[PDB]
């Protein structure tokens, strides 16, 4: 293992093999585990050095261990990677991707997704650098499965990147040329190219309607929610993300999540020992809740009302805060029928056990719900038999106390609910 | 987001 000093010696000498070795000792050193040397090689000023080496095409070797070295740069900070794009290497790196040598252009893919990674300006600016060309005609085969594993996942991974961050989101008319091979690779059968290939869609999916428009209409939401039923953790918390976000547009997208058979997915989601998954489960049924009361009818249908009182009675609070806002959308958009469902699921208790909580906003919520509950008793003038319910439980004293609150919407709503059902 | 590679050397 060279010293930094010793390196940049060997890179300085006007000798193409003294270069090389320098080159891979940088590696070898930018490899170690025990926080390699980053801001020392980059001072030290080899990073143009580096670049320059990745356009050596008659030594693959430096092209290939310069490629490594810059990688490993990219891969840090934010003004580690900025380095290396100060340095020239998006086009470098580019030109890398058509390489005779599999291990060199896959390490131009690797690079490539690394500064992409950094951020929607730094993925933009490799699009227009028109990486996206280069990066899905190497997966332009008739059947993914005769490409090399370890290659595979790197592309997906990388294309994910191209899907990324929000401010701004990808272009467009980025999005749309990769998609086809993006859906290619979300019906692979390689365990982390569908993780990958549903984390991009995720990110696709999070937006404006037209955005999650573009996806549906590929077909994607069967495999989706396919994988959303998955052994492995990995795939089903993006699938589940993809398929919240999806939820989150129009009805009528929603409605294709339904169509595919989402809900039978949902007793062993809001069930799963895994927190995150639990509490993502709840939110996509809390924006599930707020379709039509078609919708609404199919949550009813595939049994998961218990599934969302019993969420309300035991979860982390998290969790609970979305049952709350599931419950409010249901009691909100929902029949009188569906409502008066609601409360013989045994959703009274659990709900008031939730007022003493110490987070104003999950009581607005259910002090909302308590009145949409009330709205629908009045349509059955059966308001005084759950005015009652809600004494026994011990709720009519929450209520009471919420009276003498501090935040305005709460103490107003919970002093209308007291006069007026009540007192 | 980010990942490095680190092995091979001869």
């Amino acid at each position: 293992n060279w010293s930094v000093e010793d390196i940049v010696k060997g890179i300085n000498s006007n000798n193409l093999e003294s270069q090389l070795q320098a080159t891979q000792a940088a590696r070898k050193l930018l490899s170690r585990e025990k926080q390699p040397p980053i801001d020392n090689i980059i001072r030290a000023g080899l990073i143009p050095k580096f670049v320059s080496f990745l356009g050596k095409t008659d030594c693959s070797p430096i092209q290939f261990e310069s490629a490594w070295a810059l990688t490993n740069i990219a891969s840090g900070t934010s003004e580690q990677t900025k380095a290396v794009v100060d340095g020239g290497a998006i086009p470098a790196f580019i030109s890398l991707l058509a390489s005779p040598h599999a291990h060199i252009s896959e390490q131009a893919v690797w690079a490539l997704g690394n500064i992409a990674g950094d951020g929607s300006a730094f993925r933009d600016l490799v699009i227009k650098h028109g990486a996206i060309d280069p990066l899905l005609a190497l997966l332009a085969v008739p059947d993914l499965s005769t490409l090399a594993c370890g290659y595979l996942r790197n592309l997906t991974w990388t294309l994910s990147n191209l899907c990324r961050n929000k401010n701004p989101a990808p272009p467009l008319d980025a999005v749309e040329q990769i998609l086809p091979t993006l859906v290619r690779l979300l019906h692979h059968n390689d365990p982390e190219v569908l993780a990958d290939s549903c984390w991009a869609i995720s990110y696709l999916t999070d937006g404006p309607n037209e955005r999650i428009e573009m996806v549906v209409k590929k077909g994607v939401v069967p495999q989706l929610v396919k994988l959303l039923g998955a052994t492995e953790l990995p795939i089903v918390t993006p699938a589940l993300r993809a398929i919240g976000n999806i939820v989150t547009g129009t009805d009528e997208q929603t409605q294709k999540v339904i169509d595919a058979g989402a809900l039978a997915v949902f007793p062993s989601l809001l069930t799963n020992p895994k927190t995150n998954i639990q509490k993502e489960a709840t939110w996509t049924m809390s924006n599930i809740t707020a379709g039509r009361q078609d919708q609404i009818q199919q949550v009813v249908n595939h049994g998961l009302v218990p599934f969302l009182v019993g969420v309300l009675s035991k979860a982390d609070f998290k969790t609970q805060k979305e049952a709350a806002w599931a419950i409010t959308n249901y009691t909100s958009g929902g029949t009188v029928e569906q409502i008066v469902y609601l409360v013989h699921c045994g959703i009274i208790e659990p709900l008031m056990n939730l007022l003493s909580a110490k987070d104003t906003k999950i009581i607005q919520v259910i002090l909302d719900a308590i009145s949409n509950i009330f709205q629908a008793a009045e349509k059955l003038g059966e308001t005084e038999k759950l005015s009652i319910m809600i004494e026994e439980c011990g709720g009519l004293d929450k209520i009471e106390a919420l009276q003498r609150h501090e935040n305005e919407s709460v103490y107003k709503a919970s002093l209308n609910l007291i006069e007026k059902y009540f007192s | 987001g980010k990942i490095s590679k680190h092995w091979t050397g001869i």
